[PDB]
RNA sequence: ACCAAGGGUUCCAGUCCAACGUUAAUCGGGGCUGGGUGAGUCGACCCCUAAGGCGAGGCCGAAAGGCGUAGUCGAUGGGAAAAUGGUUAAUAUUCCAUUACUUCUGUGUAAUGCGAUGAGAGGACGGAGAAGGCUAAAUCAGCCUGGCGUUGGUUGUCCAGGUGAAAGGAUGUAGGCAUGUAUCUUAGGCAAAUCCGGGGUACUCUAUGCUGAGAUCUGAAAGUGGUUGAUGCCAUGCUUCCAGGAAAAGUCUCUAAGCUUCAGUUACACAGGAAUCGUACCCGAAACCGACACAGGUGGUCAGGUCGAGUAGACCAAGGCGCUUGAGAGAACUCUGCUGAAGGAACUAGGCAAAAUGGUACCGUAACUUCGGGAGAAGGUACGCUGUUGUUGGUGAUUGAGCUGACGACAGCCGCAGAAACCAGGCCGCUGCAACUGUUUAUUAAAAACAUAGCACUCUGCAAACACGAAAGUGGACGUAUAGGGUGUGAUGCCUGCCCGGUGCUGGAAGGUUAAUUGAUGGGGUUA
RNA sequence: GGGUAAGUUCCGACCUGCACGAAUGGCAUAAUGAUGGCGGCGCUGUCUCCAGCAGAGGCUCAGUGAAAUCGAAAUCGCUG
RNA sequence: GCGGG
RNA sequence: CGCAACCA
C-alpha cells in the first residue's frame, strides 16, 4: 500500500510512495512493447498545443489488449506488471494454445489466476462479455462505445462502472463522474474494479518527482505582463478580472461541451 | 565570451547551401536574384 | 601530449627584409623558390536505422501551396579485421622487418537439399551501490655498464645510468548465466514449418551447455623477484530502487516460392583481390570563434614523482617555455602587497574592506524541533624528532621467510612556536519575509519576485474539453474522470467569519421585446 | 519598558488599525537563505593618525607612436 | 414604436 | 418602467 518516507532531507519529508510486493521486477514481454518518443505538446507544425508538457523518463509503449477479442480461449495470468504508459497495473496472460497478452488488470487478479472472453465466459473478475450477459448491478471496467472498436471508459487505476439495467439495444451505465449514459449491449466489457487503486493516495513530495513524469512548471496569468495573459499586469498583486485561460475562455463554471451528435445517450449528467 | 558564429559546414550546407535554396520557391527567387545581379558566388 | 570541429599549407628546406611583427631583427605563422600527406585493419565512403526531412499515389487548399501513405534520406547511435620495433628535413597502426588477423572472389575436390520480401530469436540498452578477482602503472630490489669525486669523509649498507617485447595462437581458470535431455502432442505464430510458443511423459537439478578477466605455454651488457595498486578489465555482470530505461540491419533458426542431380549449400585445398576519399600542420590556440600575433570562449582523450583522502596544494619529472619594446632613476601620486607603538569600530549609510577562524583524533555541546535535526552548536585537549616496547592486519619464498598496512605504552631530545611552509569553517543572541532544493531582468536589480510538493474550484463521457492549422489534419493520447485542461493559493500546524445588491456564471422559461423570412392590407404611377 | 553614557533604528508591550484580516489566504513555524533589520565576543590600519618597506606605473634616455577636441587667438586679477 | 404601471 | 429602432 502506501509508505511515508522519514524525513532525512527536505525533499523527502512528504513522500509517500506506494509499494506493491506482488509487481514483476524484471523485464517488460519483450515481443509486446515498442518505442514511444517523448512529443514535448508539440503537434505537426511544432507549436505547442498543450502546455506544461516535456521531460520526464523514456518510456515503452505496451500492447494491452483492450479487444479482448480472443473468444473461448481460457487464459491463465503469468504476472503483474508496472506500466509506466497508465495508472493502473497490466496482466501478462498466456493462453491455452500459448499466445501471450496484456490486460489492464483487475483489483484483485493475481498471477495463475485464470481469464476468458466470449459470450460463455463465467462471470469472473477479467472476464470480458458483452453487455447482455452481465447481472444488473455489476461493477464492469473496460467498456466499449463502439462495437468492435475496444475499451475506452473506465481504464484508469480504479476505475468501475455500474451497470443500472438494459431496455432494447441499450444498457444504461453509471460513470465514475456521476454520469448516466447508454451503451449498446452489443459492446463489451469486463468484470471488476481497475487494479491499482491506490494511486491517488501518494504524494510526489517535491518537484522533481514532478518533472519525472515529464510535466513542466505552471505559470499563473498573474504574474504575468498584459501582452501574455488577460490576467496580466498590475502594481502589485491584482487579479481584476474573471478568471479566464491564455485565450480569454471564462474559468470558473462556464460549460464546454458542445456536441450534439451524441447527447441523447446522456440520460443524465453530473451536477444534478 | 561565446560569440555568435559557431562554424560548422554541414549545418551551413543545410540551412544556406544550393540545394536547400532550389527547394523552394523563394529560395530560387534567391537565386534568381543574385545571377541577375551577377554575384560570383551564388550561395556558401 | 592526442583527437573531433574549424582553419586551409600556417608543415619542412633554401633564400630575402621593403611592407607585416605594437621596438630592432640577420629572425618569423612575412616575401620568393622548392619539397612534403603512401592504409584490406585508422576515419570516412559503404550496410542499418533515431529525432527530423522529402515524399509516387492520396486528402486538403483562390493560385503559390499544406499534410501525409508506400517509400526514400538523415548520425550524435548499431554493423569485419594489427601489433611490436625501425626509419625522413618534413608521413607513418599507412613506408620497411617480423609476426598476425578479416572478408571476398574465382578454380577444383569430397558431401548433399537449397532456401524470403514471410515467421521467430538475437542485436536490445536506466539510475545508484557493493564485494571480489585481476592487470596496467609506480616503486624497491636483483642484474649490467661506468665512477672513486676542486672541500672533511666516501672500495661501500657508496654513487649514476641502463635493464621487464605486443598483437595473435593454444588453453579455458576466478567469476557469471540458463536445470538439461529424449519422446509423444498441439484453438498460437497473416499461409508453411523439422522452427519458436504451449501441453504430457521418463531421467536427471553432486548435470549439462554458453560466457568469461587474468595466469601459463607459444609468439620469442643485463633483461629476474617483492610491494602498493587502479578511474582500466571480468562487467552490456551482480544487488537494489522507481521515474520502469532506442530502432533497424549484419547474425541465427524455419519453411513458402523456386529448382532438382544441376544449381545452391559446407569441408578443405590452390591462386588472386580488398576500390574511393582523408592523412601535412595548429587544439586553454599567434593557425578556431572574438575587426588584432586580443588576459575572453572552445567538446572529448592522456596525465608520472615526494607528501597527500584527492584530478586539492607545495616542490619536481617527461615535455615545453621566459608571455616581441628595452635601459636607468628610485619624487608626489595611483595600483598590488608586507609589517606596525598605544587604543580596538571611536570609521562608516552600513565592520564595506581587511584582520581573524581553519586539519586529524578524542572529550563536550543549549534553546527549540516536523524527532530527521539544530550540531562541526558553543568550547577544550593532544599532535615534532629519537629510542625501547607491545598488540594486530595483508601478501606469501621455503606452516611460514622477506615486503608492507594499522593501533598503542613508556622514556628521552630540541625550539618562541611541532596542524610547522602551502593548504585549511569565524562564532553567538533577538527579529521581519519566503517552508525547503531550484529559477530570473545575456550586459547596473538574485530578491520578499517566479516555481514548487500540497490544497481548492471549475471544465471535460472520448470523434473529450482545450490548443495549433485556411482546411486536410495534428497534439491532448496510442491517455479515458484515481484521466486530461484552465484558474487561483502555496510545505506543515491551527484554521479560513459575514454579504448574492452590482458584474460574471449556472439553472428556469410564464410573460414582454425582438432578425432574416413571408407578404395581408392600404396608397400612388401608367392607360383601354 | 529593555538594551546604550547617550538609540528617529532594534526588541517587548499598549491599541487612538489616517488606511490589517482569513486561499490577490490570516496567525505561527523546526530546517533552510551569497534574504532584510538590530545586538555581542573575537579580530583587526576601518579609524585616532598615519609611518616604513617590496613590486608595478609615474619620471629620464633610446625605439615606435594614438585619442577625444578645435571660429581664430598677442588666451592675467579685481570692481563694474 | 411595441407592452406595463 | 422595460425591450427594440438613431447617418441634419
Ligand atoms: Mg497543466
Ligand atoms: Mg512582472
Ligand atoms: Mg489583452
Ligand atoms: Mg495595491
Ligand atoms: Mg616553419
Ligand atoms: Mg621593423
Ligand atoms: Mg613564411
Ligand atoms: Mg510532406
Ligand atoms: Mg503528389
Ligand atoms: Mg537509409
Ligand atoms: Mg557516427
Ligand atoms: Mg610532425
Ligand atoms: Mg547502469
Ligand atoms: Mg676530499
Ligand atoms: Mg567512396
Ligand atoms: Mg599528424
Ligand atoms: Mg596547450
Ligand atoms: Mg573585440
Ligand atoms: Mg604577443
Ligand atoms: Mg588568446
Ligand atoms: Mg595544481
Ligand atoms: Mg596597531
Ligand atoms: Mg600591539
Ligand atoms: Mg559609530
Ligand atoms: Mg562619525
Ligand atoms: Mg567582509
Ligand atoms: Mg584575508
Ligand atoms: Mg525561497
Ligand atoms: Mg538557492
Ligand atoms: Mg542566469
Ligand atoms: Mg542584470
Ligand atoms: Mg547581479
Ligand atoms: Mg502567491
Ligand atoms: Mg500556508
Ligand atoms: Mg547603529
Ligand atoms: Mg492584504
Ligand atoms: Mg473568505
Ligand atoms: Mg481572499
Ligand atoms: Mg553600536
Ligand atoms: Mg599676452
Amino acid at each position: 500500500p502506501i509508505q511515508k518516507c522519514k524525513p532525512t532531507s527536505p525533499g523527502r519529508r512528504f513522500v509517500e510512495k506506494v509499494v506493491h510486493d506482488h509487481l514483476h521486477k524484471g523485464a517488460p514481454y519483450a515481443p509486446l512493447v515498442e518505442a514511444k518518443k517523448r512529443t514535448g505538446g508539440r503537434n505537426n507544425n511544432g507549436h505547442i498545443t498543450t502546455r506544461h508538457v516535456g521531460g520526464g523518463h523514456k518510456q515503452h509503449y505496451r500492447i494491452v489488449d483492450f479487444k479482448r477479442n480472443k473468444d473461448g480461449v481460457p487464459a491463465v495470468v503469468e504476472r503483474i506488471e508496472y506500466d509506466p504508459s497508465r495508472t493502473a497495473h497490466i496482466a501478462l496472460l498466456k493462453y491455452a494454445d500459448g499466445e501471450r497478452r496484456y490486460i489492464i488488470a483487475p483489483k484483485g487478479l493475481r498471477a495463475g489466476d485464470k481469464v476468458q472472453s466470449g459470450n460463455d465466459a463465467p462471470i469472473r473478475p477479467g472476464n470480458c462479455l458483452p453487455l447482455r450477459n452481465m447481472p444488473i448491478g455489476s461493477t464492469l471496467h473496460n467498456v466499449e462505445l463502439k462495437i468492435g472498436k475496444g475499451a475506452q471508459l473506465a481504464r484508469s487505476a480504479g476505475a468501475s462502472v455500474q451497470l443500472l439495467g438494459r431496455d432494447g439495444s441499450y444498457a444504461i451505465i453509471r460513470l465514475r463522474s456521476g454520469e448516466m449514459r447508454k451503451v449498446h449491449v452489443e459492446c463489451r466489457a469486463v468484470i471488476g474494479e481497475v487494479s491499482n487503486q491506490e494511486n491517488n493516495l501518494r504524494s510526489l513530495g517535491k518537484a522533481g518527482a514532478a518533472r519525472w513524469r515529464g510535466v513542466r512548471p505552471t505559470v499563473r496569468g498573474m504574474a504575468m505582463n498584459p501582452i501574455d495573459h488577460p490576467h496580466g499586469g498590475g502594481e502589485g498583486r491584482n487579479k481584476g478580472i474573471q478568471p479566464v485561460s491564455p485565450w480569454g475562455q471564462k474559468a470558473k463554471g462556464y460549460k464546454t461541451r458542445t456536441n450534439k451528435r451524441t447527447t441523447k445517450m446522456i440520460i443524465r449528467d453530473r451536477r444534478v | 565570451m561565446k560569440r555568435t558564429f559557431q562554424p560548422s559546414e554541414l549545418k551551413r550546407k543545410r540551412v544556406h547551401g544550393f540545394r536547400a535554396r532550389m527547394a523552394t520557391k523563394a529560395g530560387r527567387q534567391v537565386l534568381a536574384r543574385r545571377r541577375a545581379k551577377g554575384r560570383h558566388s551564388l550561395t556558401v
